[PDB]
Protein backbone atom coordinates (compact mmCIF):
# COMPACT_ATOMS: atom_id res chain seq x y z
CA UNK A 1 0.00 0.00 0.00
CA UNK A 2 0.95 3.39 0.43
CA UNK A 3 3.14 4.94 2.69
CA UNK A 4 1.28 7.32 5.35
CA UNK A 5 1.58 10.47 6.91
CA UNK A 6 0.84 9.45 10.79
CA UNK A 7 2.35 12.82 12.66
CA UNK A 8 5.54 15.30 12.67
CA UNK A 9 8.14 16.43 14.14
CA UNK A 10 8.28 20.53 13.96
CA UNK A 11 12.13 21.95 14.49
CA UNK A 12 12.17 24.79 16.76
CA UNK A 13 19.91 25.88 19.91
CA UNK A 14 18.44 23.18 17.70
CA UNK A 15 14.83 21.76 19.49
CA UNK A 16 12.20 19.37 17.88
CA UNK A 17 8.80 18.59 19.14
CA UNK A 18 6.63 15.85 18.33
CA UNK A 19 2.66 15.19 17.61
CA UNK A 20 0.37 12.69 16.19
CA UNK A 21 -1.97 12.67 13.40
CA UNK A 22 -3.22 9.73 12.38
CA UNK A 23 -4.28 6.55 14.16
CA UNK A 24 -3.49 3.08 13.52
CA UNK A 25 -7.25 2.54 11.60
CA UNK A 26 -6.91 5.57 9.44
CA UNK A 27 -2.95 4.92 8.74
CA UNK A 28 -4.27 1.44 7.66
CA UNK A 29 -7.05 2.93 5.65
CA UNK A 30 -5.52 5.82 3.79
CA UNK A 31 -2.56 3.18 2.93
CA UNK A 32 -5.52 0.74 0.71
CA UNK A 33 -6.55 4.37 -1.02
CA UNK A 34 -3.44 6.51 -1.22
CA UNK A 35 -5.70 9.59 -0.43
CA UNK A 36 -5.16 11.89 2.37
CA UNK A 37 -6.69 14.79 3.34
CA UNK A 38 -4.82 16.30 6.40
CA UNK A 39 -3.25 19.31 6.65
CA UNK A 40 0.50 18.60 6.71
CA UNK A 41 2.90 20.72 8.67
CA UNK A 42 6.70 20.59 10.00
CA UNK A 43 10.09 19.44 8.79
CA UNK A 44 9.78 15.91 9.21
CA UNK A 45 7.30 13.66 8.66
CA UNK A 46 6.65 10.31 10.80
CA UNK A 47 5.31 7.69 7.95
CA UNK A 48 4.43 4.57 8.23
CA UNK A 49 3.14 1.47 6.07
CA UNK A 50 0.58 -1.39 7.60
CA UNK A 51 3.69 -3.24 8.27
CA UNK A 52 6.52 -0.54 9.39
CA UNK A 53 7.04 2.98 10.72
CA UNK A 54 9.93 5.69 9.95
CA UNK A 55 10.95 9.37 9.60
CA UNK A 56 11.01 11.47 5.78
CA UNK A 57 12.97 14.34 6.31
CA UNK A 58 11.74 17.64 3.20
CA UNK A 59 14.89 19.05 2.17
CA UNK A 60 13.95 21.72 -0.85
CA UNK A 61 10.75 20.88 -1.71
CA UNK A 62 11.45 17.39 -1.80
CA UNK A 63 10.36 14.42 1.13
CA UNK A 64 13.30 12.56 1.29
CA UNK A 65 13.32 8.90 3.14
CA UNK A 66 15.16 5.31 2.62
CA UNK A 67 14.29 2.83 0.08
CA UNK A 68 14.35 -0.31 3.06
CA UNK A 69 11.60 1.52 4.59
CA UNK A 70 9.37 2.88 1.60
CA UNK A 71 10.37 0.89 -0.85
CA UNK A 72 8.69 1.75 -4.34
CA UNK A 73 5.85 3.54 -2.77
CA UNK A 74 3.86 6.15 -3.09
CA UNK A 75 3.22 8.46 -0.59
CA UNK A 76 -0.85 9.21 0.06
CA UNK A 77 -1.80 12.66 -0.57
CA UNK A 78 -5.10 14.97 -1.03
CA UNK A 79 -5.34 14.03 -4.80
CA UNK A 80 -4.59 10.34 -4.59
CA UNK A 81 -1.09 8.61 -4.37
CA UNK A 82 2.08 10.17 -4.82
CA UNK A 83 4.28 8.43 -7.25
CA UNK A 84 8.25 8.63 -5.70
CA UNK A 85 10.02 11.54 -7.87
CA UNK A 86 13.47 9.90 -7.44
CA UNK A 87 14.18 6.23 -6.79
CA UNK A 88 17.77 5.61 -5.86
CA UNK A 89 18.31 1.93 -4.41
CA UNK A 90 22.37 1.17 -4.39
CA UNK A 91 22.12 5.01 -2.88
CA UNK A 92 19.09 3.54 -0.24
CA UNK A 93 17.36 6.88 -1.11
CA UNK A 94 13.66 7.59 -2.40
CA UNK A 95 12.04 11.13 -2.39
CA UNK A 96 8.44 12.57 -3.28
CA UNK A 97 7.45 15.92 -3.87
CA UNK A 98 6.55 17.64 -0.59
CA UNK A 99 3.04 17.87 0.23
CA UNK A 100 2.11 21.63 0.52
CA UNK A 101 2.40 22.46 3.96
CA UNK A 102 5.60 20.47 4.76
CA UNK A 103 7.93 23.03 5.51
CA UNK A 104 11.23 22.33 3.68
CA UNK A 105 15.11 22.61 5.25
CA UNK A 106 17.89 23.67 2.90
CA UNK A 107 21.26 21.77 2.25
CA UNK A 108 24.05 22.48 4.37
CA UNK A 109 26.79 24.49 2.67
CA UNK A 110 29.12 25.88 5.71
CA UNK A 111 30.62 22.13 6.45
CA UNK A 112 30.71 22.09 10.11
CA UNK A 113 31.40 18.52 11.74
CA UNK A 114 29.49 19.15 14.66
CA UNK A 115 25.74 17.77 13.80
CA UNK A 116 22.69 17.21 15.29
CA UNK A 117 20.56 14.11 15.01
CA UNK A 118 16.70 14.51 15.33
CA UNK A 119 15.29 11.01 16.04
CA UNK A 120 11.58 9.92 16.13
CA UNK A 121 11.14 10.52 19.80
CA UNK A 122 12.24 14.47 18.85
CA UNK A 123 15.21 14.20 20.90
CA UNK A 124 17.86 15.83 19.31
CA UNK A 125 21.32 14.20 19.56
CA UNK A 126 25.42 15.52 19.23
CA UNK A 127 27.06 13.38 16.32
CA UNK A 128 30.77 14.52 15.17
CA UNK A 129 31.08 13.63 11.46
CA UNK A 130 33.48 11.33 11.15
CA UNK A 131 33.14 11.24 6.71
CA UNK A 132 30.91 11.53 4.44
CA UNK A 133 28.44 9.46 5.71
CA UNK A 134 29.56 8.42 9.03
CA UNK A 135 29.18 10.53 12.77
CA UNK A 136 29.96 8.97 15.88
CA UNK A 137 27.58 9.80 18.56
CA UNK A 138 29.12 11.71 21.19
CA UNK A 139 26.77 10.13 24.03
CA UNK A 140 26.12 6.20 23.00
CA UNK A 141 22.92 5.24 23.60
CA UNK A 142 20.86 1.83 23.47
CA UNK A 143 19.91 0.96 19.88
CA UNK A 144 16.65 0.94 21.40
CA UNK A 145 16.66 4.75 21.53
CA UNK A 146 16.95 4.86 17.80
CA UNK A 147 14.15 2.56 16.74
CA UNK A 148 12.06 3.79 14.52
CA UNK A 149 14.16 6.68 13.10
CA UNK A 150 15.12 5.71 9.75
CA UNK A 151 15.22 8.75 7.27
CA UNK A 152 15.28 11.40 10.42
CA UNK A 153 17.67 14.28 9.58
CA UNK A 154 21.28 15.22 10.64
CA UNK A 155 21.57 18.88 11.02
CA UNK A 156 24.71 21.56 11.01
CA UNK A 157 24.65 24.31 14.06
CA UNK A 158 22.61 26.27 11.71
CA UNK A 159 19.71 24.05 11.07
CA UNK A 160 20.83 23.27 7.82
CA UNK A 161 20.48 19.81 6.58
CA UNK A 162 23.68 17.71 6.59
CA UNK A 163 21.83 14.51 5.92
CA UNK A 164 18.90 11.43 6.27
CA UNK A 165 19.67 8.89 9.32
CA UNK A 166 20.62 5.42 7.64
CA UNK A 167 21.45 3.14 10.53
CA UNK A 168 23.23 2.70 13.69
CA UNK A 169 26.61 1.29 13.98
CA UNK A 170 26.82 -0.82 17.47
CA UNK A 171 28.42 -3.25 19.34
CA UNK A 172 26.36 -5.24 21.87
CA UNK A 173 23.16 -3.56 21.39
CA UNK A 174 24.99 0.57 22.08
CA UNK A 175 24.89 2.58 19.25
CA UNK A 176 28.38 4.24 19.08
CA UNK A 177 27.38 5.98 15.40
CA UNK A 178 25.64 6.28 12.48
CA UNK A 179 25.51 5.82 9.25
CA UNK A 180 23.61 7.99 6.69
CA UNK A 181 22.73 9.33 3.29
CA UNK A 182 24.65 12.66 2.64
CA UNK A 183 23.09 15.35 1.24
CA UNK A 184 25.38 15.55 -1.93
CA UNK A 185 23.53 12.31 -2.88
CA UNK A 186 20.65 13.94 -2.60
CA UNK A 187 22.13 16.77 -5.05
CA UNK A 188 23.86 14.16 -7.23
CA UNK A 189 19.95 12.44 -7.25
CA UNK A 190 18.26 15.26 -8.33
CA UNK A 191 21.11 16.03 -11.59
CA UNK A 192 21.35 13.11 -12.25
CA UNK A 193 21.14 9.72 -10.78
CA UNK B 1 30.64 -2.44 15.77
CA UNK B 2 27.56 -3.63 13.31
CA UNK B 3 24.50 -1.74 10.88
CA UNK B 4 21.70 -1.75 12.96
CA UNK B 5 18.62 -0.83 10.83
CA UNK B 6 16.11 0.98 12.63
CA UNK B 7 12.63 -0.01 11.51
CA UNK B 8 9.87 0.07 13.91
CA UNK B 9 5.97 -1.61 13.82
CA UNK B 10 2.91 0.32 12.07
CA UNK B 11 1.91 3.63 13.36
CA UNK B 12 2.51 6.54 15.02
CA UNK B 13 3.35 4.93 18.23
CA UNK B 14 3.96 1.38 17.16
CA UNK B 15 2.76 -1.22 20.13
CA UNK B 16 5.03 -3.73 21.40
CA UNK B 17 4.92 -7.14 23.33
CL1 LIG C 1 -6.44 8.65 11.25
CL1 LIG D 1 -11.59 12.83 -2.07
CL1 LIG E 1 -8.16 11.64 4.65
CL1 LIG F 1 7.99 -1.60 -2.64
CL1 LIG G 1 24.94 25.95 6.60
K1 LIG H 1 -2.80 5.07 17.30
ZN1 LIG I 1 25.72 24.17 7.81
Amino acid sequence: GSVVIVGRIILSPITAYSQQTRGLLGCIITSLTGRDRNQVEGEVQVVSTATQSFLATCVNGVCWTVYHGAGSKTLAGPKGPITQMYTNVDQDLVGWQAPPGARSLTPCTCGSSDLYLVTRHADVIPVRRRGDSRGSLLSPRPVSYLKGSSGGPLLCPSGHAVGIFRAAVCTRGVAKAVDFVPVESMETTMRGS
Amino acid sequence: GRLVYLLDGPGYDPIHC
